[PDB]
Protein backbone atom coordinates (compact mmCIF):
# COMPACT_ATOMS: atom_id res chain seq x y z
CA UNK A 1 0.00 0.00 0.00
CA UNK A 2 2.46 2.63 1.21
CA UNK A 3 5.95 1.33 2.03
CA UNK A 4 8.29 3.24 4.34
CA UNK A 5 11.78 2.33 3.13
CA UNK A 6 12.71 6.01 3.36
CA UNK A 7 10.56 7.06 6.33
CA UNK A 8 11.81 4.34 8.68
CA UNK A 9 15.36 4.52 7.33
CA UNK A 10 15.33 8.32 7.52
CA UNK A 11 14.00 8.47 11.08
CA UNK A 12 16.48 5.79 12.16
CA UNK A 13 19.38 7.17 10.13
CA UNK A 14 18.86 10.64 11.58
CA UNK A 15 18.42 9.20 15.08
CA UNK A 16 22.05 8.10 14.93
CA UNK A 17 22.96 11.79 14.70
CA UNK A 18 20.60 12.83 17.50
CA UNK A 19 21.90 15.57 19.80
CA UNK A 20 18.89 17.36 21.28
CA UNK A 21 17.73 14.04 22.68
CA UNK A 22 14.09 14.33 21.63
CA UNK A 23 14.89 13.89 17.95
CA UNK A 24 16.55 16.88 16.30
CA UNK A 25 19.65 17.54 14.20
CA UNK A 26 21.87 20.57 13.57
CA UNK A 27 21.93 21.77 9.96
CA UNK A 28 25.33 23.41 10.49
CA UNK A 29 27.06 20.15 11.41
CA UNK A 30 24.66 17.98 9.41
CA UNK A 31 25.82 19.82 6.29
CA UNK A 32 29.50 18.91 6.68
CA UNK A 33 28.65 15.38 7.81
CA UNK A 34 26.47 14.39 4.86
CA UNK A 35 28.46 16.40 2.31
CA UNK A 36 31.74 14.99 3.61
CA UNK A 37 30.32 11.47 3.33
CA UNK A 38 28.48 9.34 0.80
CA UNK A 39 29.00 10.42 -2.80
CA UNK A 40 30.15 13.87 -1.69
CA UNK A 41 26.69 15.25 -0.90
CA UNK A 42 26.42 18.63 -2.63
CA UNK A 43 26.30 21.70 -0.38
CA UNK A 44 23.32 23.05 -2.32
CA UNK A 45 21.20 19.90 -2.13
CA UNK A 46 21.82 19.67 1.62
CA UNK A 47 20.89 23.33 2.06
CA UNK A 48 17.45 22.69 0.56
CA UNK A 49 16.54 19.58 2.55
CA UNK A 50 17.60 21.29 5.78
CA UNK A 51 15.77 24.51 4.92
CA UNK A 52 12.46 22.71 4.43
CA UNK A 53 13.06 20.48 7.45
CA UNK A 54 12.58 23.27 10.01
CA UNK A 55 15.59 25.17 11.37
CA UNK A 56 14.40 27.26 14.32
CA UNK A 57 16.25 29.67 16.59
CA UNK A 58 19.79 28.34 16.22
CA UNK A 59 19.75 25.26 14.01
CA UNK A 60 17.47 22.65 15.56
CA UNK A 61 15.78 20.36 13.04
CA UNK A 62 13.26 17.67 13.97
CA UNK A 63 13.66 14.60 11.75
CA UNK A 64 10.02 13.68 12.40
CA UNK A 65 8.45 16.64 10.62
CA UNK A 66 11.12 16.62 7.92
CA UNK A 67 10.57 12.93 7.19
CA UNK A 68 6.82 13.42 7.56
CA UNK A 69 6.61 16.07 4.83
CA UNK A 70 9.28 14.29 2.79
CA UNK A 71 6.83 11.43 2.30
CA UNK A 72 3.55 13.17 3.11
CA UNK A 73 4.12 15.46 0.12
CA UNK B 1 33.37 0.34 17.29
CA UNK B 2 32.26 0.59 13.66
CA UNK B 3 31.34 4.12 12.57
CA UNK B 4 27.62 3.45 12.17
CA UNK B 5 27.16 7.22 11.83
CA UNK B 6 28.40 7.26 8.23
CA UNK B 7 26.27 4.21 7.40
CA UNK B 8 23.01 5.88 8.41
CA UNK B 9 24.27 8.88 6.44
CA UNK B 10 24.34 6.79 3.27
CA UNK B 11 20.76 5.52 3.52
CA UNK B 12 19.46 8.93 4.57
CA UNK B 13 21.24 10.33 1.52
CA UNK B 14 19.10 8.02 -0.62
CA UNK B 15 16.03 9.62 0.94
CA UNK B 16 17.12 13.06 -0.27
CA UNK B 17 17.38 11.69 -3.81
CA UNK B 18 13.76 10.55 -3.68
CA UNK B 19 12.75 13.77 -1.93
CA UNK B 20 14.01 16.03 -4.72
CA UNK B 21 12.49 13.63 -7.24
CA UNK B 22 9.21 12.27 -5.77
CA UNK B 23 7.26 15.54 -5.94
CA UNK B 24 7.98 15.96 -9.65
CA UNK B 25 5.98 13.86 -12.12
CA UNK B 26 3.89 16.07 -14.39
CA UNK B 27 2.30 19.53 -14.11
Amino acid sequence: MKEQDSEEELIEAFKVFDRDGNGLISAAELRHVMTNLGEKLTDDEVDEMIREADIDGDGHINYEEFVRMMVSK
Amino acid sequence: KRKQEEVSAIVIQRAYRRYLLKQKVKK
